[PDB]
RNA sequence: AGGAGUGGAGCCUGCGGCUUAAUUUGACCAACACGGGAAACCUCACCCGGCCCGGACACGGACAGGAUUGACAGAUUGAUAGCUCUUUCUCGAUUCUGUGGGUGGUGGUGCAUGGCCGUUCUUAGUUGGUGGAGCGAUUUGUCUGGUUAAUUCCGAUAACGAACGAGACUCUGGCAUGCUAACUAGUUACGCGACCCCCGAGCGGUCGGCGUCCCCCAACUUCUUAGAGGGACAAGUGGCGUUCAGCCACCCGAGAUUGAGCAAUAACAGGUCUGUGAUGCCCUUAGAUGUCGGGGCUGCACGCGCGCUACACUGACUGGCUCAGCGUGUGCCUACCCUACGCCGGCAGGCGCGGGUAACCCGUUGAACCCCAUUCGUGAUGGGGAUCGGGGAUUGCAAUUAUUCCCCAUGAACGAGGAAUUCCCAGUAAGUGCGGGUCAUAAGCUUGCGUUGAUUAAGUCCCUGCCCUUUGUACACACCGCCCG
């Protein structure tokens, strides 16, 4: 427990208050780092990846893993049709 | 502050007992060793011998990472009255170099 | 001691290196007198840069 | 590199208000001088300062870290 | 004002510097050494070393 | 006061502290015609020959300035106190002191003067004071804001071997 | 090029991108109709008006300004027939422009 | 003439293109395993959030019922940043506020510069004085010839006498039973006593053989170590040359070349403002280009470069035998070294003790290829180990886009490679391991070192390129030139 105590008071505090057959609104995180836990589970939380906070549900499947396998932090790729230098191709204009 | 009233003093009076000072640069300094003893957390030996320099009293260089502060006869003058001390006082040195 | 470093600053053009060396050297007399005479007569007498170190007892 | 872009919002530091300052020695005949709340108990404490009378929550602004009574 | 200022250096590549100002990038230790590439042969001529090979 | 760090190690923070010192000096002393040092310990007692050829200067009135300089040494390197001792030297034939030589046409020509004669006037010098030869270089701008180089040379010179 | 060389003496380079003027007055948006010699080249201004473009100092040999593309030039203050070009675009930059409708949406690359 | 490869295949890594919120950036023979650049954080220059001032000094303003400082809790917040707000104590002239003025910047400009480096250029080139020849730019000296690796010498001579580079020099290798001297280096000799087997003569003792302890007030310095010296000079002989300068063969023997360091004149719009508290000018400077948290430099339908591992029987696999060298190591930077020995575990590893400032301890460095004996059988095979699942350890504040290491399982391309192309002449190529560098954890890289050790040449200007002379030129931004319809 380095200062993991913000996060989990918040779970547990979060999960209580909120309706019954009803998840809470969100903990944000900037923590991508911590283990999946029994206790975490049915909980919402929101991951910060580089400016974006990717909401994810808690699963009893997912313990074990980290947070941050669950949140992606790049586009997959899309490609692309070479550009000119793309080769031993490209050159002159003049 | 900038820095407290405690340390000033502390930094004035060790200057006018050796007739120079030293230090280095960091800013990680965590509790400044080599003297002013374990009473300057962060640069202030820096922070206040540049504010004299400004007005003259000093001069100094820096060489590898340490700074080299002179003091000069118009600094002893005012250090002398700033600290309240007798009308002829030098104990950072007063003899014929041979 | 060897020091092999690059001889370029910035890396570019034919690749270049440069030796440099020291030597070290030890020797080493070995006296069985009084201590008295010996460190009386050893300090004095030495014109170079060159170090001495004196021993109580090694055999 | 490039120059800064606008924000919406910054605000620097707080300009922590200019109350009216000693009324916290209160006379209603002499020599009796009227104490409120109490004067701070600690060793490092002068308890010469107050003490914060700040009702459900109690609290020596000279410590500031420590010594903190709620009730 | 503020409660960090700080955090751990311990270890790596920004826990040792290098004496030319306090750089870096230039990964250094031999010997003994804290001193910099470019500037230690300016002082092949200074003493430490005199090229003989 | 002990151990004592390995022989290895000894010679390289000799070297340090030589090479240091001779660059501290050379930023203070650059007036005074400063041409080296000569360091020696001694037993129980350093000593440090302050080479410059006019001693006048290095001084003062009172000795204030060498005075500075032992005071600033003696908390630098964290010296045990009053270990430390300071002796000048003037040398006696400058023109061989290419040190000196060089630093002094610097202030001739950062005093405001023209290149060619001033060059011209370190050389015969150096030249008169004994030497087979002697050489200057001055690269740089003037005259406009492309460089150029400007070299005066007289007698013999050498560039290999040992 | 294909390489070559005593192409570096001299100010390599390159448009580290950047960034976007319009339009002033008398100062817009044309179209490369075809490409002379000599050095003066024809474009047709995307109002509907012809004009006839003449190339800029410095311009001249230091961007290559192919058949077809978009271009931004100058309009002589009294001059109708010949116009003056200033200050061209990237065929991207072009694409942007048309993307947030400043330009008209009237000419394909 | 040949040797081994690259280009082909799988993998590592750098570069382009594409993608992206960011995928930071320099560099195009003389870039591309290069910027010590093997990036978890740091680094970090990039992108997105939050905080701080470390805005000197001057002048004016504010101002001792006072300029000002900090903070609990609650709310807010990635946050336990009094950052903000609620709440109300605390600090006391250090300040705050306005103007003037500074300061910081991996901000820009290497086409403003210093310094350094690379390259032209590893070739033999280069210059002034006085005299001579020309109206002058210039030229002679610096050469017809012989000779050398070399503007190296001989010789010629309107030039004469000189300087820089070449050489000389420094380091390294190769030759010492000569010299100098050694328990932090050895050898020999016994004194030996102890262990061991009769193994050989004899009996087991002794004599001889095997190592270790014992070794000294023993003897010595061959081996090891490092100092002073000597030795190689075309010296001698036979050919050849003007018989000059030199060249070829042979004796002695280490043959006149073992390998490196240092290196001229003049030049380049070569590289580096991201090595520099080197530096001009410009920009920015509180809503900061100066600090914490998170992400990225690893993102892929593609193109190229440097390399690594392979395609088996001259092999793989499992046992057995037996040899080395250059180094390095805690007491350093800020928290950290190299390891013997004992114990526990299949292994990674854990744990208990001890030594090492180092010819002293690790380490008589008990390394690999190689060597000796089993097994497999011409089969994409047990060759190859890519891809991929599960599990165990170590480093760290943190290991996910798997840091590294280990165990079991999975078992791909690849069966000798087009057009082209690189590098190399003697302990050299090739095969093979090790140390150092970066390093908290980690080399397929680079830099050095040992070990095993060939084939082919003793040449030439054909290609590519370079030096000297003569000749031609509309060229001098110098043929990557100029110029015509």
């Amino acid at each position: 427990r380095r200062k993991q105590h913000s996060l989990l008071k918040r779970l547990r505090k979060a999960k209580k208050e909120a309706p019954p057959m009803e998840k809470p609104e969100v903990v944000k995180t900037h923590l991508r780092d911590m283990i999946i836990l029994p206790e975490m589970v049915g909980s919402m939380v929101g991951v910060y990846n580089g400016k974006t906070f990717n909401q994810v549900e808690i699963k009893p499947e997912m313990i074990g893993h980290y947070l941050g396998e669950f949140s992606i932090t790049y586009k997959p790729v899309k490609h692309g049709r070479p550009g000119i230098g793309a080769t031993h191709s490209s050159r002159f204009i003049p | 502050m900038l820095m407290p009233k405690k340390n000033r003093i502390a930094i004035y009076e060790l200057l006018f007992k050796e007739g120079v000072m030293v230090a280095k640069k960091d800013v990680h300094m965590p509790k400044h060793p080599e003297l002013a003893d374990k009473n300057v957390p962060n640069l202030h030996v820096m922070k206040a011998m540049q504010s004299l320099k400004s007005r003259g009293y000093v001069k100094e260089q820096f060489a590898w990472r340490h700074f080299y502060w002179y003091l000069t006869n118009e600094g002893i003058q005012y250090l002398r009255d700033y600290l309240h001390l007798p009308p002829e006082i030098v104990p950072a040195t007063l003899r014929r170099s041979r | 001691l060897r020091i092999t470093t690059r001889k370029t600053p910035c890396g570019e053009g034919s690749k270049t290196w440069d030796r440099f060396q020291m030597r070290i050297h030890k020797r080493l007399i070995d006296l069985h007198s009084p201590s008295e005479i010996v460190k009386q007569i050893t300090s004095i007498s030495i014109e170079p840069g060159v170090e001495v170190e004196v021993t109580i007892a090694d055999a | 590199k490039k120059s800064y872009t606008t924000p919406k919002k910054n605000k620097h530091k707080r300009k922590k208000v200019k109350l009216a300052v000693l009324k916290y020695y209160k006379v209603d005949e002499n020599g009796k001088i009227s104490r409120l709340r109490r004067e701070c108990p600690s060793d490092e404490c002068g308890a010469g300062v107050f003490m914060a009378s700040h009702f459900d929550r109690h609290y020596c602004g000279k410590c500031c870290l420590t010594y903190c009574f709620n009730k | 004002q503020q409660l960090y200022w700080s955090h751990p250096r311990k270890f790596g590549q920004g826990s040792r510097s290098c004496r030319v100002c306090s750089n870096r990038h230039g990964l250094i230790r031999k010997y003994g050494l804290n001193m910099c590439r470019q500037c230690f042969r300016q002082y092949a001529k200074d003493i430490g070393f005199i090229k003989l090979d | 006061m002990a151990v004592q760090i390995s022989k290895k190690r000894k010679f390289v923070a000799d070297g340090i502290f030589k090479a240091e010192l001779n660059e501290f000096l050379t930023r203070e002393l650059a007036e005074d015609g400063y041409s080296g040092v000569e360091v020696r310990v001694t037993p129980t007692r350093t000593e440090i020959i302050i080479l410059a050829t006019r001693t006048q200067n290095v001084l003062g009135e009172k000795g204030r300035r060498i005075r500075e300089l032992t005071a600033v040494v003696q908390k630098r390197f964290g010296f045990p106190e009053g270990s430390v001792e300071l002796y000048a030297e003037k040398v006696a034939t400058r023109g061989l002191c290419a040190i000196a030589q060089a630093e002094s046409l610097r202030y001739k020509l950062l005093g405001g003067l023209a290149v060619r004669r001033a060059c011209y006037g370190v050389l015969r010098f150096i030249m008169e004071s004994g030497a087979k030869g002697c050489e200057v270089v001055v690269s740089g701008k003037l005259r406009g804001q492309r460089a150029k180089s400007m070299k005066f040379v007289d007698g013999l010179m050498i560039h290999s071997g040992d | 090029k294909g390489g070559k060389n005593r192409r570096r003496g001299k100010n390599e380079n390159e448009s580290e991108k950047r960034e976007l003027v319009f339009k002033e007055d008398g100062q817009e948006y044309a179209q490369v109709i075809k490409m002379l010699g000599n050095g003066r080249l024809e474009a047709m201004c995307f109002d509907g008006v012809k004009r006839l473009c003449h190339i800029r100092g410095k311009l001249r040999k230091k961007v290559w300004i192919n058949t077809s593309d978009i271009i931004l030039v100058g309009l002589r203050d009294y001059q109708d027939n010949k116009a003056d070009v200033i200050l061209k675009y990237n065929a991207d930059e072009a694409r942007s422009l048309k993307a947030y409708g400043e330009l008209p949406e009237h000419a394909k690359i």
